[PDB]
């Protein structure tokens, strides 16, 4: 099995960050490239959910700590619904449901590489979003792709096969160590306004979350 | 009123030496036009770091840009007090799953007691008890390989070893204390 | 209580779930605002135990529920729970077996 | 062992030692047919329905490190109405071939 | 067989159903605290709480008012009719939040805008199904005008 | 000021209110999970020995097809047959994708007849439907 | 409180409610009120409709 | 940096850093019983700060790239 | 060392035999306060343990009244005197305590509507003195065998403490079988009281 | 006369503008500790740093206490907080010192001669040592008036 990154890498694009723990073991760092150029709005989301930027509206709006609640092994793997952390619930930076903007294309198919947003009635898009395991040609017009994974894949598959079930409900836990952004535009003055003695989010103490919890 | 019971939770009441009755408590904690916002020293900022990781990727060659890492903060171990299943004569493969849980983005479990088990044949500690007493011999001679085992372990090693032997010192006394007939709990009273 | 009710007559028998009356060619009554109002308790009651039950299984599962038995409140409180004293005797040192 | 070799070996089947050891020395040891429990978890009454049935028939073994809590999980055994058990340490049963 | 049961093992909680036997207006309000913990308002209430320990911290300070009985979860799949293959877990995500009295909010202000927040939700959702039909249309004009023209 | 006697089933009802309490704390002195196998009935270990022995001995109770239920082998015995079970479960309102790959042209409701509209109810007394489906979406 | 709006009055709300999510609204034959919102929201409002092309 | 620091902080009036209002900046009343609230640095604006939960942070930052307080 | 910080309780080793809840029996090294431990020394009925004092020691049999009786601590005398220690000091725990009771009263004379009994004897002694004894040592009065304690006010009732004639109890307690365990009944209100 | 308390929580963080304790003077109840500042007339402890509150008892007597105030606050958080999930784990040990019912026997284990060395009282030729050590160099340091032991 050999990833290749399904698309060509564009700079004006946004670089995500996520590190995630299967049951203690922190298996690495999945980065992922956001499509800005075809799917402003949307990603700006993902962004926004992956800093920390902005503060609580109905819950921390911060992908730290937050588990995947669904995991199907040569599909999916799902994580998201910071407010209520099973899966049950959708929430956006706006405060309401954002529909699709648009499928398009480049955002329209769904490959191997992808990262793509999860919704549960067409047009509210919330904070759930899932890796797609394998060529998925039957999602491709319903649900929008955010971006690819462009390293760390070894560290999703290797979760897709310890972590799940083909019933979705995953066999051992699998949450987010950290997430943020290490590259693209507004880098610079989001960690400005990040800096300074006071932190923005209330939150476990980094080897609570690291080893035993994931934030429930 | 001018009661013990002001302003206290209910868990609280025992503590008589620290009342907190008063108009101020009534304001800092029903937080009022004076208080507002309360303890403006709160959790969640530190003035020693401003929550950025102290870690150098400035390495000069690219290849061991990950060297120093694990680089212990503080104690890690007098301060939280787990609970070690270890008594000390023990090899020291068994310390980590407990360097683990705070080296974790650094190593992973099985790494981190492969590099264990290097020091043992490397250096002649095998055992829990015998890494507290050559505490030094293990130092210097991590010093002088510098670069075996990453010398961010070998400060886990040294001060997780103290903490499991001084653990099983407190064990051995609490118990010959039982028998002397002093009978404390499991919370100790 | 033992046949089904509640203290009642009036609540949680068969005396509520049936319907007072039909029409003479069997279609049934309407529903009424308080009919759906103790449908939705009487799914409140499902929802309730549901939660319970999964946040007990969550508990289980991140290994929250503890091997003794009741809070600290309650052991300093009770001398019936045994003291769970690990490698010493529980009164003083241990006892002659002859 | 003159007694209990013969004990362990063909005069019955088994899943018959409990023990209630720490899970350090459970991984350094380890004895592959005993069942894990925890002394606490023995005193409390949560391994009730696992223990066998019938109270008068079994007899139990009971593996500890420590001499102390196999003293200790004996009183706890017995308070559910195992009257015969029969402690055991790591070293009696590596002669009884139970190793 | 005299020998113990041949495990896998599984581990199988408790559950509290609570009910209120007393008038809490006769008690104090650290007891009516407690209560309120429970779910409990009123004399003749019955309510169905977990196992977990903070709850027995709950129940420890109220038990002369409440009376309790419990069922470990084999029991509770019993007392309904599910399916033993079917845990609790995945029928708790089945099962929506959007059920009456859904959070625990600080203050009553709090409350009246999450409801209406709910109800700014639903606006929302019509809205954006509305505009969305208005972009889609946009395109296909813009599309038809640029394949008529060219 | 309280002047006559408290009459004797008043505190014979008081008495009862104690051992209403303790029978409360033995409850809560009860383990918090306990350990059970696969194949087992789900009662086989059980508190209420000297329980069944004080109240149970030849009455009938409230309880009976449940713990009829209970003194019976379990139906799922094995964990391989618990997951081959699982794995065929599917979630219907669940939020993300669902696996078709095997065959495409089986629709569900959702992509039939859209979010907006469930089918019509026949509604009265003993059927009752959800009403206002749009009231859910939090 | 916005007044020299003209027009289907109520569209101009409907993504007003879109700007102001959390925050009142309210309509009158002449004006738009939004409830809690300070110089920011104004300011919003006017990089709004310049943005908008007004 | 710091030059600049101490500059800055000599070269405003002294009305500059006197009370202002009857609200810090944090929205916080200060009555004036207490001497450590007798001082004021950032002018209170009474005006701002309705908008902060549903915008992003980044906005907050003032004219050298220092988060400006808001009236929360 | 300072006049302002004094030792809160200084070791001492006794020479007599002494009664009180303080005072101990010849031959244990047993830290006490200051003022009861200096009105000891200077009496000549303690001295500090030095070492060669923690090995051997002068002490006196009451017949002759002359520091004649020499023990020298040994394996088997620390272990009779832990165990001889925490036996007196069950003892001296619970006279010395007195056990504040409080439960609900109704009707004319005095009475509580819910009678002690001996479970919840021995569960107070457990709950504010850390006592933990077999209930069934415990015996009441004669009048409170047949309705239990049930009345307000003060109420005494015996503990039976078992062994000791092993540890050589006499005359340093005031019977070497018995406790007077104290009990104090309140009557409160619904807030305050249980049952 | 007036009611003199603590102005915070004893255990949580606390900025220097803040009063710690106001005594009322009788040695003082509360002593200054590591990073604390006490206004010598008012007897009101201040903190010098900014940091978590924490109280000290004198092994001698403990009725005599220090306030301690410990700079870096996120290590305090995270200890705890650990320590506290250990706790819900069942995998802490009451041992530590945290553990107020067991420092009695955790300053004993260690220094187990710790009474003996607070009554022993030096004379007068080794309170005063003969300065010529401290003139030649043996000692570095001459310091007479330190003559009693706090801790």
């Amino acid at each position: 099995l050999q990833y290749f990154v399904p698309y060509e890498r564009d700079e004006v694009n946004p670089v995500v960050f996520m590190d995630v723990t299967v049951e203690g073991d922190a298996l690495g760092r999945v980065s992922v490239e956001l499509f800005h150029d075809i799917v402003p709005k949307t990603t700006e989301n993902f962004r926004s959910l992956c800093t920390g930027e902005r503060g609580y509206s109905q819950c921390p709006l911060f992908y730290k700590g937050i588990p995947f609640h669904r995991v199907i092994p040569g599909f999916i793997v799902q994580g998201g619904d910071i407010l209520l952390k099973d899966g049950r619930g959708n929430v956006s930076v706006f405060g309401f449901p954002f529909p699709d903007e648009s499928f398009e294309g480049k955002a329209g198919k769904h490959l191997r590489g992808t990262v793509a947003m999860a919704h549960s009635a067409p047009n509210q898009n919330g904070s759930q979003f899932f890796f797609n395991l394998a060529r998925n040609d039957h999602l491709d017009g319903k649900f929008v792709v955010c971006g690819q994974v462009i390293d760390g894949w070894e560290v999703v598959d290797r979760v897709a096969v310890l972590s799940g079930s083909s019933c979705g409900t995953p066999v051992s836990r699998a949450w987010i160590t950290e997430c943020g952004q290490s590259s693209g535009d507004k880098l610079e003055d989001t960690e400005r306004a990040l800096s300074g003695e006071r932190a923005l989010h209330t939150m476990p103490g980094k080897e609570v979350l690291d080893i035993l919890s994931p934030r429930y | 009123a001018r009661s013990p019971l002001a302003n206290k939770s209910p868990d609280e009441y025992g503590n008589t030496w620290d009342p907190r009755t008063g108009v101020e408590w009534y304001h800092r904690l029903r937080r009022r036009g004076a208080y507002r916002h309360w303890p403006w020293a709160r959790w969640n900022d530190d003035p020693v770091r401003q929550h950025q990781e102290l870690s150098c990727r400035r390495t000069f060659s690219a290849a061991v840009t990950g060297a120093n890492e694990g680089v212990p903060l503080w104690n890690y171990y007098a301060e939280v007090g787990q609970e070690y299943g270890l008594p000390s004569h023990f090899p020291l493969s068994f310390m980590a799953p407990f360097i683990h849980q705070y080296t974790s983005r650094a190593w992973s479990r099985k790494e981190i007691e492969r590099h264990l088990k290097v020091v043992e044949e490397r250096t002649g500690l095998r055992t829990i008890q015998q890494a507290c007493d050559a505490t030094s011999e293990l130092l210097e001679w991590g010093e002088e390989e510098m670069g075996v085992v990453p010398h961010g372990l070998l400060q886990h090693v040294v001060m997780l070893a103290e903490d499991i032997v001084l653990q099983n010192k407190k064990k051995a006394y609490r118990k010959a204390a039982h028998e002397r007939g002093i009978l404390r709990t499991t919370t100790m009273e | 209580y033992y046949h089904g009710h509640g203290g009642c007559p009036g609540k949680y028998g068969p005396s509520r779930e049936i319907a007072d009356f039909e029409y003479a060619d069997g279609t049934p009554a309407s529903i009424s605002g308080r009919r759906f109002a103790f449908k939705h308790h009487q799914d409140h009651l499902l929802v309730q135990l549901i939660r319970a039950a999964a946040t007990v299984e969550r508990y289980d599962a991140s290994g929250l529920l503890p091997r003794i038995p009741g809070t600290a409140e309650q052991r300093n409180w009770d001398p019936a729970i045994p003291l769970f004293l690990d490698d010493v005797d529980e009164q003083g040192r241990p006892a002659p077996l002859r | 062992d003159s007694h209990k070799l013969r004990e362990k070996l063909s005069s019955r089947k088994g899943i018959f030692v409990i023990d209630v050891r720490d899970p350090g020395e459970r991984k350094l040891n380890p004895v592959p047919r005993s069942v894990a429990l925890h002394h606490h978890d023995l005193l409390s009454g949560a391994s009730c329905p696992i223990l066998p049935q019938q109270k008068s028939a079994a007899e139990l073994f009971v593996l500890a490190s420590n001499e102390s809590r196999g003293l200790n999980s004996a009183a706890a055994l017995r308070r559910w109405g195992y009257d015969s058990v029969v402690q055991v340490d790591y070293n009696t049963l590596v002669e009884a071939g139970y190793v | 067989a005299a020998a113990i049961a041949p495990g896998p093992y599984r581990r199988v909680g408790n559950i509290f159903i609570v009910h209120c036997d007393d008038h809490p207006f006769k008690h104090s309000w650290e007891v009516n605290r407690m209560l309120r913990e429970l779910r409990l308002e009123f004399k003749g209430q019955t309510t169905i709480v977990p196992d977990i320990p903070q709850v027995r911290k709950r129940i420890w300070r109220v038990r002369h008012i409440v009376k309790v009985d419990v069922l470990d979860l084999d029991e509770a799949k019993a007392l309904i009719g599910v399916p033993e293959h079917i845990s609790f877990t995945d029928l708790a995500s089945q099962l929506p939040p959007s059920f009456g009295r859904v959070k625990a909010v600080p203050s009553p202000v709090i409350r009246s805008k999450m409801n209406f927040m709910k109800l700014r939700r639903m606006r929302l959702r019509d809205v954006l199904h509305r505009d969305a039909l208005e972009l889609r249309l946009l395109e296909l004009k813009r599309s038809a005008m640029k394949n008529a023209e060219q | 000021e309280l002047l006559h006697p408290l009459p004797v089933r008043a505190r014979k009802m008081e008495w009862l209110k104690r051992d209403a309490v303790e029978e409360n704390e033995e409850i809560l002195r009860r383990p918090y999970y306990t350990i059970k196998s696969y194949a087992l009935p789900p009662a086989v270990g059980r508190q209420e020995s000297i329980h069944n022995s004080n109240n149970i001995r030849g009455g009938m109770h409230s309880s009976h097809s449940l713990d009829l239920i209970m003194r019976q082998p379990r139906r799922v015995k094995t964990p391989e047959q618990l997951r081959a079970l699982r794995d065929r479960l599917r979630f219907i309102g669940v939020t993300g994708p669902m696996p078709q790959a095997t065959s495409v042209s089986t629709k569900s409701y959702t992509d039939t007849y859209g979010s907006r509209l469930r089918p019509r109810y026949p509604e009265s007394w003993d059927t009752v439907p959800p009403h206002q489906p749009s009231r859910e979406l939090l | 409180r916005i007044q020299q709006v003209e027009g289907d009055m109520f569209r101009f709300e409907e993504e007003l409610l879109k700007i102001f999510p959390t925050k009142k609204i309210f309509v009158r034959s002449h004006s738009i009120y939004v409830y809690n919102v300070a110089l920011d929201g104004r300011m919003v409002l006017h990089h709004w409709l310049l943005g908008l092309g007004f | 940096e710091e030059i600049e620091a101490i500059l800055a902080y000599h070269a405003r009036k002294p009305s500059e850093l006197r009370v202002r209002a009857r609200h810090r900046p944090d929205g916080s009343t200060n009555v004036g019983d207490d001497p450590n609230f007798w001082a004021q640095a950032e002018p209170t604006r009474m005006m701002d700060g309705s908008m902060l939960s549903l915008w992003s942070r980044r906005t907050t930052l003032g004219a050298n790239g220092v988060p400006i307080t808001y009236r929360r | 060392m300072a006049p302002e910080l004094q030792l809160e309780y200084m070791p001492v080793l006794f020479t007599r035999t002494i009664l009180g809840p303080q005072g101990g029996f010849a031959g244990e090294e047993r830290l006490v306060k200051l003022e009861v431990a200096r009105k000891y020394m200077e009496a000549g009925h303690a001295v500090t343990p030095t070492e060669e004092l923690r090995r051997g020691l002068w002490c006196y049999n009451p017949d002759t009244d002359k520091y004649d009786c020499f023990i020298e601590r040994n394996e088997e005398f620390l272990d009779f005197a832990a165990r001889k220690r925490q036996w007196l000091d069950v003892y001296w725990r619970v006279n010395t305590g007195y056990l504040l009771f409080g439960r609900q009263s109704w009707g004319q004379g005095f009475l509580i509507n819910c009678p002690l009994r001996k479970r919840d004897v021995a569960q107070k002694l457990w709950e504010q003195y850390k006592v933990r004894i077999d209930p069934r040592l415990i015996e009441f009065r004669e009048k409170d065998r047949r309705t239990g304690i049930q009345e307000l006010g003060h109420n005494w009732c015996w503990l039976y403490l078992p062994g000791a004639e092993e540890l050589g109890i006499n005359r340093e307690v005031y019977d070497n079988k018995r406790v007077k365990v104290r009990i104090h009944v309140r009557k409160m209100n619904s807030m305050f009281a249980l049952y | 006369r007036k009611a003199k308390l603590f102005h915070v929580v004893p255990g949580t963080p606390v900025t220097p503008f803040e009063k710690l304790k106001e005594q009322r003077r009788r040695l003082p109840e509360y002593r200054p500790g590591n990073n604390v500042r006490m206004d010598p007339n008012t007897y009101t402890l201040y903190a010098t740093k900014k940091g978590v509150m924490t109280i000290r008892e004198s092994r001698i007597n403990p009725k005599y206490k220090w306030l301690d105030v410990e700079p870096d606050i996120q290590k305090v958080y995270r200890s705890r907080e650990l320590r506290r999930a250990l706790q819900e784990r069942e995998m802490a040990s009451m041992a530590v010192g945290e553990n107020s019912n067991y420092r009695v026997e955790l300053d004993l284990l260690l220094e187990p001669d710790w009474r003996e060395r607070v009554m022993h009282v030096p004379k007068a030729t080794e309170r005063f040592k003969d300065p010529n050590l401290f003139t030649r160099g043996v000692v570095n340091e001459l310091s007479p008036l330190d003559r009693y032991s706090y801790t």
